[PDB]
């Protein structure tokens, strides 16, 4: 399999786009994708101890390459990062600007009041 | 040579294609986190609303505050809607019965608005005082409504005809497959009339729960027989039955075989005997040869509960039949089965032969021994959960050897009212899994005379007047990941605690992450003195976040003034549920507790007091 730069094995049926170039996934990310597919055999939280930037590139790769299992774990991780955080801490972690007016923000609060926690 | 990056304008999470953001949000199940996410920015608000899969409605949907919410308040993917907790708790929701032309178009309006916020509902829970609630609430969802759960702790309206409570569902909801009446008080005749006179609806049903608020004496043979016969497609049945053979209409061998034969597709079957008072060793009309035939008719069975007061004798051959004829059996709960595993030296027998078991719970087995536990440990290598209740011949050495032998696999243990198993000795017995056990359920019995590394959940049973304090000395002194505790008090007030002694709730203060408590005093019986006793020191549980409190039981169950005062000092509480009532205005809790959000008086016991008029 080709990188964006320039790397081949039999585990490759795990990606459903594959089922030989891959121009949208970089060499660093492809090495990690292959690593995940090898481990998923017949005889994980650790693999997911990476920086935020690499995580988002891996989500992008898992989507593009159509690896259902990889997209799930990788997206579940992001959800776990959101959990237990105030709106300001969510913003900080993910570098989000607050685009709400105070009135919109009050509308969101008033709506949230209609569900039990 | 890398240089460190500065302040960036781009956000990786927001630069993802929007579908991938929805996908992320779909994994976030903490509701407070979901609400917080929606407050982060406009894009996450859209993602949260587009992906919320379940919601329990908070507040009064009859109020203008709900009806005049923006159309942005919309959950297009939401499958499960729970309306059973709407305020005021347990009142008629969209009933036609007057508490005339106004009520009709006001009902139509609320329903339409609910369908507007929740277009895609396939599962509904609703507090259901009379059938017109269902008539007004299902036209918007009748095409897609697959699971319905009804809640009623109040008296059945006495003028209704038999089966009228279920009619609106069975006439209108062609997609209905699952009917949950576990918390729905009605007569057993209601269920029989509705379910034997609607074959269109009834032939499609796959799941049926018939607990009926745990307020009946059980379905009879003449009731269970017709119900089963009308539901050929049942895959899950949960029901209380009359098993007492002093009554000629009890469930025995014939009624059991007839259930299996009418419902051959069952995978989950949970039958239990409603417990009064005093049956100890009196025999059931269920025999071993009867169960052999029974299990042979249920080849798809995976999950089997038969929880009896009345005894089934010499049951080992029936257990061997279960293992052979139901090769997928995994989850097994038995009450008052005798001879479950004899444990001869040369072979495995009875329940020890059920090699596929993942969970095993045994109540009132009088001849279950340490030898039996040795065989079960050798035979049942996949056991993740193990329980024993009232098994008076099992010792700490039986438990210890089981715990050691099943070390790779055993995560959840129950030991309740076993005569030879007091608390300290039982905690020591669990040493081989001290660092692995996730959940523990025990009764507390004291002797006057390694952290629990993975213990997330603890359930404790006590007699009235008994102290919690010695639990720390008994072996549960260090529990770093213990987040939920359930305390239940049994017995009567025939022992007064010495003056200035308290139950010892403040002795849980040394558990660093204990966030959730269930304190159930409903079966515990001056009532204020007893509440003082049990609640004193609750304020010192620094991380206490959610509290379920059941006051002692006179048809109203009222919190006394010191009970209110002690709960009002729990400054960390986010959630407060009182299963009973209070003379105090609900706002005094919100004012005392700075971040209290969810508070409700849930009178979820039969019969619930009627408080209907303004």
């Amino acid at each position: 399999l080709k990188s964006s730069d320039g790397v081949e094995e039999a585990v490759a049926l795990e990606s459903q786009t594959i089922a030989v170039p891959l121009p949208n996934v970089t060499s660093k990310i492809l090495a990690k994708v292959i690593e995940y597919c090898k481990r998923h055999v017949e005889a994980d939280a650790d693999f997911m101890k990476i920086d935020q930037a690499t995580l988002f590139e891996l989500i992008l790769a898992a989507n593009y390459l159509n690896i259902k299992n990889l997209l799930d774990l990788t997206c579940q991780t992001v959800a776990d990062m959101i959990k237990g955080k105030t709106p300001e801490e969510i913003r900080t972690t993910f570098n989000i600007k607050n685009d709400f007016t105070p009135e919109e923000e009050e509308e969101v609060r008033r709506e949230n009041q209609w569900a039990f926690e | 040579e890398e240089v460190e990056e500065g302040r960036s304008s781009s956000s990786a999470i927001l630069d993802l294609p929007e579908p991938l953001l929805l996908h992320i949000l779909s994994f976030l199940t903490d509701v407070r986190s979901r609400h917080r996410a929606a407050l982060a920015c406009g894009r996450m608000r859209a993602a949260e609303r587009a992906t919320r899969s379940e919601l329990s409605l908070r507040g009064d949907p009859r109020s203008p505050g709900f009806l005049f919410l923006s159309h942005a308040f919309r959950f297009p993917a939401l499958e499960h809607l729970d309306l059973s907790l709407v305020s005021p708790w347990g009142h008629p929701l969209l009933s036609s019965v007057p508490p005339p032309e106004a009520i009709s178009e006001q009902n139509a309006f609320i329903a339409a608005r609910l369908a507007g916020c929740f277009p895609a509902v396939t599962s509904l829970a609703v507090y259901c005082r009379d059938p017109t609630t269902l008539a007004n609430l299902t036209p918007h969802w009748q095409a897609s409504l697959r699971r319905v759960k009804l809640v009623r702790w109040h008296q059945r309206p006495p003028t209704l005809p038999d089966g009228a409570d279920l009619e609106p569902l069975l006439e209108t909801c062609a997609a209905l497959r699952e009917l949950d009446l576990s918390e729905f008080y009605c007569w057993t005749e209601d269920v029989v009339r509705a379910l034997t006179t609607h074959p269109s609806a009834t032939a499609a049903l796959t799941h049926l729960d018939l607990g009926l608020a745990a307020a009946t004496d059980g379905f009879k043979s003449s009731e269970l027989g017709p119900i089963a016969a009308s539901c050929p497609n049942l895959r899950k049945l949960v029901a209380p039955c009359l098993f007492n053979p002093r009554f000629s209409d009890c469930v025995g061998d014939d009624a059991l075989l007839s259930l299996a034969t009418s419902c051959p597709r069952l995978t989950v079957l949970r039958l239990s005997e409603p417990f009064e008072a005093n049956i100890q060793r009196e025999e059931a009309a269920i025999t071993v040869a009867g169960l052999v035939a029974f299990f042979a008719a249920l080849p798809a069975l995976e999950d089997f509960t038969m929880d009896l007061q009345h005894n089934v004798l010499e049951a080992a051959p029936a257990m061997e039949a279960l293992a052979r004829r139901c090769p997928r059996i995994k989850f097994l709960t038995l009450g008052s089965f005798q001879g479950l595993c004899k444990a001869s030296w040369l072979h495995l027998d009875g329940v020890a032969v059920c090699g596929g078991l993942e969970s095993l719970y045994m109540k009132n087995c009088q001849d279950l021994t340490d030898a039996s536990l040795a065989a079960i440990g050798r035979g049942c290598r996949r056991l993740a959960k193990f329980g024993i209740h009232g098994c008076d011949l099992v010792t700490s050495a039986g438990i210890r050897r089981l715990a050691f032998t099943l070390r790779p696999t055993l995560k959840e243990v129950t030991v309740l009212h076993c005569r030879l198993l007091h608390t300290a000795e039982c905690l020591t017995a669990l040493s081989p899994i001290r660092d692995r056990i996730e959940s523990l359920e025990i009764n507390c019995v004291w002797n006057t005379t390694g952290s629990w590394e993975m213990l997330r959940s603890l359930s404790l049973w006590f007699s009235a007047g008994q102290l919690l304090s010695p639990l720390i000395s008994a072996g549960l002194d260090s529990c770093p990941v213990l987040e939920e505790i359930s305390i239940k008090v049994e017995g009567d007030c025939r022992t007064r605690p010495a003056p200035r002694t308290i139950f010892g709730l403040s002795d849980l203060a040394g558990f660093p992450v204990l966030a959730k408590m269930k304190l159930d005093l409903s079966e515990a019986v001056d009532l204020s003195l007893w509440e003082r006793f049990y609640l004193h020191g609750i304020e010192s549980l620094q991380t206490l976040y959610e509290l379920d409190y059941w006051p002692p039981q006179v048809h109203h169950r009222s919190l006394t003034l010191p009970a209110v005062g002690l709960i009002q000092r729990c400054v960390g509480l986010r959630k407060l549920f009182i299963h009973g009532t209070t003379h105090e205005h609900f706002m005094t809790f919100f004012l005392s507790i700075p971040n209290l959000r969810d508070m409700q008086l849930r009178e979820d016991y039969y019969p619930a007091p009627e408080n209907d008029l303004m």
